[PDB]
């Protein structure tokens, strides 16, 4: 789960917009990997996958929002005939 | 080094030609002073940017505010026109 939404840590952990989303703090274990390591694919198998699964959770709640919007538009298209 | 005294160009009745030259010299120097202030602004802005990384909105905006204010000014000297009877543009 997205644990937090900090802002001054989110500035000092010098990250950019469109990484400045939810699940943003999980880049802090990631990039600290990537510079202590050399950001190869044999760098952080677990630690990348953690942030990846958090992104998957955000994707699925976006899919639920899509469900809601399509349901509302179809119900309005139903109601407009009466 | 040396610092010539500004003459206030609009004040000396235009025959004492050494004073006229020193007035236009001084006015052009004042132009270059505001120009070098603009150069100071740009040298500050580049340091704010390369310290900021992605942090435009943090602390680098307020440079850019008076930067794009100061840039359409502080450019030319021309001549302080006599009467400005006919405007255009």
């Amino acid at each position: 789960f997205p644990p937090l939404l900090s802002q001054e840590d989110m500035k000092k952990h010098k990250i950019l917009l469109a990484y400045r989303d939810r699940c943003a703090a999980l880049l802090v274990p990631l990039n600290e990997c990537r510079k202590k390591n050399y950001y190869m694919p044999w760098a952080c198998g677990h630690e990348r996958h953690e942030y990846e699964m958090c992104e998957v959770a955000d994707f699925q709640r976006r899919v639920k929002a899509m469900d809601k919007l399509k349901a509302e538009k179809i119900e309005q298209a139903k109601a407009a005939a009466a | 080094h040396q610092r010539p005294e500004l003459v206030s160009f609009d004040d000396i009745n235009y025959n004492d030609h050494k004073k006229v030259r020193e007035a236009q010299e001084s006015y052009t120097r004042e132009q270059f002073i505001r120009l070098e202030a603009l150069k100071t602004v740009r040298k500050a802005l580049e340091k704010c940017y390369e310290e900021s990384g992605p942090n435009h909105f943090e602390d680098c905006k307020n440079l850019a505010e008076q930067y794009l204010d100061m840039l359409p000014t502080h450019r030319l000297q021309g001549y302080l026109g006599y009467q400005r009877n006919d405007p255009s543009k």
